[PDB]
């Protein structure tokens, strides 16, 4: 799963070329999740192809025989404007962490942490 | 200031402390303004300074050489800046009177522009506190054209004997139109008092009552330091100039540097020369 | 420590709001003032986090310092501090031609900051629920700013985010992908390249094996264009030619190494493209993409040639991708026109326009085939753009000629907006500056940044 | 520090500003005429790597002019014509130095487009080349038209600027140029 994650068709109709590629990339590669799909639906497809943050609204007749994973597996395939709340989200919940971004950094929290055995090396970028 | 001489001045200056020679072929060098002076008749004093093209201002008081080469050196910047902080006085207090005090062989071209500023600048605060006063407009449009037209009695002789300074008259009309621009602009957005920032935005030549300048933008305000600039080539007062000196002027305020860039070829090193000239400074310029 | 930018909208909110101390907000004179300072926090905020899109938010990443925001701290101290009724205008004057403005050289991202410092002195107002001098309330706020942001905050259409992360999820992927893990130019991880052109040039071989004369100056100066035009073409397909003929005969023939032929594979292994390439043309850094540009305009000219021997140059609908120097083309019909006229070359101006023939210009020629980002054009008036709005819109066709001075144009000057034409998406060189219908309202249109772009490919 | 942005100058002000200001009356007219022959010339002529059309080339050209008219009122009387005559050889003396041979005959077209019956005038002097004839005479080289030209030329330009570049091939005159101007020059002026 994760290689073909990585990166390492005439019977869909409804899709455009690229991602069709892609289908036929996801075909070759797991025909099981291939199978369980049932890509022919063209019923809750529609409504998922077309729902704006997209990322919650899963078809919950296969919110079961589904994993967090192969979920992120259909967004590659199907729309990869999504991918970067996706992977988000799938962090939020294996990690239960209410946030990717971290907290800011406030010297004088850092102040009283440090001890004398070890400097405090600040890297800079442009700008800082 | 000696260390910008190198030793083989420095340790003649020091030696031959009355020489005439030996100061005529080298204080050229260390102070950028005089091009040579004069000398009493008995070579005991010194009473007058020259230009590149022999603009001459006289001292208010002799200055005593000496062998000790600092008790006269000290003598020459104190006395040069006394004589050129009177000259001001006496051409400001001519001019504030109704008569004009056009005698342009008796004042140096920094003491025109410097004067013609300033009464400029007490003008037009009075006008804008007053009334919109298109007569000042008026009155610079008359007074240019006056001007252009006293130019024409100059450069028909063009080459006489002991006859130069047309060009006090050329460093004089730039300031002219710069003022034209300042007013026609006041007129195109019809400013109610002082205190709106299109005026103070523009460049203002105060008077402080110890009769010395101070040179004052938006907030920050400098002081004139009275470096004797001889004349020298001015420039056209562009848009882009505005951007420069209220940038430099407010890092100054801030205490900082100034650092303008750009492209190759703009006049942005000429630029800073401008302004320490509007100023009074002396400019020291390097290369790295 | 990594010493950054905060990541997003409320984060940069509320490292800022950390960086106040209270006693500096919290002044007797309140409420008016407060709010102000919530305005200029809110503009650091906004001018930061445009840089995450470029070129579209800025055309390059300037910086911005918290030493700049301290200043206008004390700028708007001065201000309110100062005596009665700050004047919004200088405000934004002093902050332009000082502080943010020192940073900028292109003129319309200039624009763009102009027209950030006229509209916040009025928000989203849904998501905006200002308060009063209340120093917690305006910590609060920031929390009920939701987690992700939007481009509608900030002026940019919907298909910026499309392309964004799509680009950037390859990114993130390709580099989780990296953590993971003489001979190859003997071997073939060059070989692509001569196989483009292989297949580019089989069949015009007239086309990469003729010569035209050294000519000088003809009659009109719109001939004179195109024959130096095909000069510099064919000199620099044959210049190509022998440098990958060096590069082909050291691979798959019998022959030694120079220097330069070292220097043609390090930059074509490292897929840029080498500085002598660079030298007579700009192209794309693709070399591959930059052969195909390369063969099209060489076939190109050559029917210019052909169409123009007859001067029918001005009849036929032609397009001006197939132009290695575009302005030069049109300062020629400048030429033209003056010469045509009976009039000095100064004395002209450059309108095209779209609702008709050009009445009062000499030539008329039918220019299309351009491209328009950031807006949906149409005749007469610009549409914002939607959610699934495609990101490459083409556009209506076009009449351009040379109109003389003090005369009636096309357009009247107070509904139409100056747009650049850039030569591809990079966003590198101004060919010029057309107008466009607006009709009132422009400040969106500045806002979002619209562009216009010669052609793709 | 604090920076500044100084990229773009103007070119119409200074230009109206300083014709205004040296005596010359239609400054108005003339400085747009100026700035069009830079834009144009810079903008259609082809981009030799060597060509240049800055400030400097401009604050030349505007002393090239203020020196004319300094001449031309102490030695003489003033007209019409001669006001808008000067500023042609007082930019002919700069921008003729750069110039190829057909280069040089397009910008004589554009000269014409923007200054319809101005066209020509050519060097004043001669009898410096007497002696520079005189001087490829002693020294047994020949006498060839196009040398005189160009160190007749390089007086001009070392009369108006402070730095010469020579550019050029190898071994195809280049230094005998200079060469032979200073012995030309040495028979009358003053020490070289
Ligand atoms: N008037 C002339 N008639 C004939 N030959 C001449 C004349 N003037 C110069 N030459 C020849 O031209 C040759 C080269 O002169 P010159 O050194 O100026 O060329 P150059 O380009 O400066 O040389 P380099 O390439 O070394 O710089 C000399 O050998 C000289 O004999
Ligand atoms: N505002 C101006 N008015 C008149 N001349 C100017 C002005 N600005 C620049 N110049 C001229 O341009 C030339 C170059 O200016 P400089 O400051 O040296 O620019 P750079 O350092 O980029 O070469 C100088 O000779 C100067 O006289
Ligand atoms: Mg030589």
């Amino acid at each position: 799963e994760w290689d073909t994650f990585t990166g390492v068709d005439q019977l869909p109709s409804w899709i455009d070329q690229e991602r069709s590629w892609a289908v036929a990339t996801l075909k070759i590669a797991l025909p099981s999740l291939y199978q369980t799909l049932c890509f022919e639906d063209a019923a809750l497809w529609r409504t998922y192809y077309n729902n704006s943050m997209c990322e919650q609204e899963f078809p919950s007749i296969l919110a079961k025989k589904v994993s967090l994973f192969q979920q992120i597996l259909v967004v590659q395939v199907l729309r990869p404007d999504r991918l970067q709340s996706a992977m988000a989200l799938f962090a939020c919940k294996t990690l239960g962490l209410k946030e990717v971004s971290p907290l800011p950094l406030n010297l004088k929290r850092l102040y009283k942490e440090t001890l004398e055995i070890e400097p405090i090396l600040i890297i800079i970028s442009p700008g800082a | 200031r000696f260390y910008f001489i190198g030793d083989d001045d420095l340790l003649e200056i020091l030696g031959q402390s009355t020489n005439p020679s030996v100061i005529q072929s080298h204080l050229k060098k260390l102070f950028a303004g005089i091009n040579s002076v004069c000398f009493d008749e008995k070579s005991k004093h010194i009473t007058a300074m020259k230009s590149l093209e022999g603009e001459v201002v006289p001292f208010k008081n002799k200055v005593p050489l000496s062998n000790n080469v600092e008790t006269w050196l000290n003598d020459l910047a104190l006395e040069m800046k006394k004589t050129l902080e009177q000259l001001l006085k006496e051409c400001v207090t001519t001019g504030r009177s109704s008569q004009g005090a056009v005698d342009p062989s008796l004042f140096p071209s920094q003491i025109l522009c410097l004067a013609e500023q300033i009464k400029f600048t007490e003008d037009v605060e009075n006008a804008i506190k007053d009334h919109s006063l298109h007569q000042i407009e008026t009155q610079l449009v008359n007074k240019l054209e006056q001007y252009t037209n006293i130019d024409t009695s100059s450069e028909d002789p063009g080459n006489t004997e002991s006859g130069i300074l047309e060009l006090k008259l050329k460093a004089l009309i730039l300031d002219i139109i710069h003022n034209i621009d300042v007013v026609k602009q006041l007129n195109q957005i019809q400013v109610h008092t002082t205190e709106d920032w299109a005026w103070k935005k523009q460049l203002r030549f105060y008077m402080k009552s110890d009769h010395t300048c101070c040179v004052q933008m938006v907030d920050s305000e400098f002081q004139y330091t009275y470096e004797y600039q001889g004349n020298a080539s001015k420039l056209v007062y562009t848009p882009l100039t505005d951007k420069c000196y209220l940038t430099l002027t407010q890092a100054m305020k801030m205490g900082l540097g100034g650092n303008p860039y750009g492209p190759a070829g703009t006049g942005k090193t000429e630029s800073v020369k401008a302004l320490g000239g509007l100023l009074g400074r002396q400019v020291l310029v390097f290369n790295c | 420590i990594t010493y950054e930018s905060p990541p997003g909208l409320k984060k940069n909110l509320m490292r800022t709001y950390e960086s106040w101390t209270p006693e500096q907000i919290s002044k007797k004179d309140n409420t008016h003032r407060a709010h102000a300072l919530f305005s200029l926090a809110w503009f650091h905020a906004a001018c930061q986090e445009r840089r995450n899109y470029i070129p579209q938010g800025w055309t390059k990443f300037y910086e911005f310092s918290l030493s700049d925001l301290r200043a206008g701290y004390n700028i708007i101290d001065r201000l309110f501090d100062g005596a009665k009724d700050v004047q919004w205008e200088f405000v934004h004057g002093l902050l332009e031609n000082a502080i943010y403005g020192g940073r900028i050289d292109n003129y319309f991202d200039l624009r763009v900051l102009q027209s950030y410092l006229k509209q916040f002195f009025i928000f989203p107002y849904s998501v905006s629920l200002p308060q009063s001098c209340s120093i917690l309330d305006y910590r609060a706020v920031i929390e009920k700013i939701p987690e992700d942001d939007k481009p509608s905050f900030f002026g940019l259409p919907a298909n910026i985010a499309r392309s964004s992360q799509r680009m950037i999820s390859s990114q993130v992927i390709s580099q989780l992908r990296i953590l993971g893990r003489d001979r190859e130019i003997w071997s073939n991880e060059l070989s692509p390249v001569l196989n483009l052109w292989k297949k580019l040039n089989q069949n015009s071989n007239l086309i990469h094996q003729k010569v035209p004369p050294p000519n000088d100056r003809q009659g009109s100066p719109i001939l004179s264009f195109i024959i130096l035009e095909q000069f510099n073409a064919i000199r620099l397909v044959q210049s190509v030619h022998q440098s990958l003929a060096a590069l082909s005969k050291v691979i798959r023939g019998t022959t030694l190494l120079s220097s330069e032929v070292q220097k043609l594979a390090s930059a074509l292994l490292n897929q840029k493209c080498p500085l002598a390439w660079q030298s007579k043309w700009e192209g794309p850094e693709d070399p591959l993409q930059y052969l195909r540009g390369l063969v099209a305009r060489a076939l190109a000219i050559q029917n210019w040639v052909d169409k123009a021997e007859k001067q029918a140059l001005l009849s036929e609908t032609l397009d001006l991708s197939e132009l290695f120097h575009p302005d030069t083309f049109l300062n020629a019909l400048r030429q033209e026109t003056a010469r045509a006229v009976g009039r000095s070359v100064d004395s002209l101006k450059f309108v095209a326009s779209w609702k008709g023939r050009l009445q009062e210009a000499k030539l008329q020629i039918k220019i299309s085939g351009l491209l328009l980002e950031g807006c949906s054009f149409d005749g007469n008036q610009l549409s914002e753009n939607q959610l699934d709005s495609p990101s490459v819109s083409s556009v209506l066709p076009c009449f351009m000629g040379w109109i003389p001075q003090d005369a009636c144009g096309p357009y009247s000057p107070d509904e139409c907006i100056s747009l650049p034409v850039y030569t591809s998406a990079e966003r590198d060189r101004v060919v010029t500056n057309i107008d466009v219908p607006c009709g009132g309202n422009q400040d969106q249109w500045i806002q979002c940044g619209a562009a216009l772009f010669l052609k793709n490919q | 520090f604090r920076p500044v942005a100084m990229s773009h100058p103007d070119n119409e002000l200074i230009a109206e500003v300083i014709l205004y200001s040296e005596g010359f009356k239609d400054a108005k007219v003339l400085s747009r005429k100026l700035v069009a022959i830079f834009n144009l010339s810079r903008e259609l002529l082809t981009p030799q790597q060597h060509y240049d059309w800055g400030l400097r080339a401009l604050k030349t050209v505007l002393r090239g002019s203020g020196n004319l008219l300094r001449q031309l009122n102490k030695s003489g009387t003033t007209q019409n014509a001669n006001e808008s005559h000067i500023v042609v050889q007082a930019l002919r003396l700069n921008t003729m130095s750069k110039f190829t041979f057909t280069d040089c005959t397009r910008f004589d077209a554009l000269i014409k487009d923007v200054f319809p019956g101005i066209e020509l005038k050519e060097v004043e002097y001669d009898e410096l080349s007497a002696a520079l004839k005189q001087v490829f005479e002693e020294a047994n080289y020949e006498i060839i038209p196009n040398q005189i030209k160009k160190a007749l030329e390089l007086y001009e330009q070392l009369c108006q600027r402070m730095g010469v570049v020579i550019v050029g091939p190898s071994g195809a005159g280049k230094s005998t140029l200079w060469r032979m101007l200073r012995a030309a020059l040495c028979k009358t002026g003053k020490v070289v």
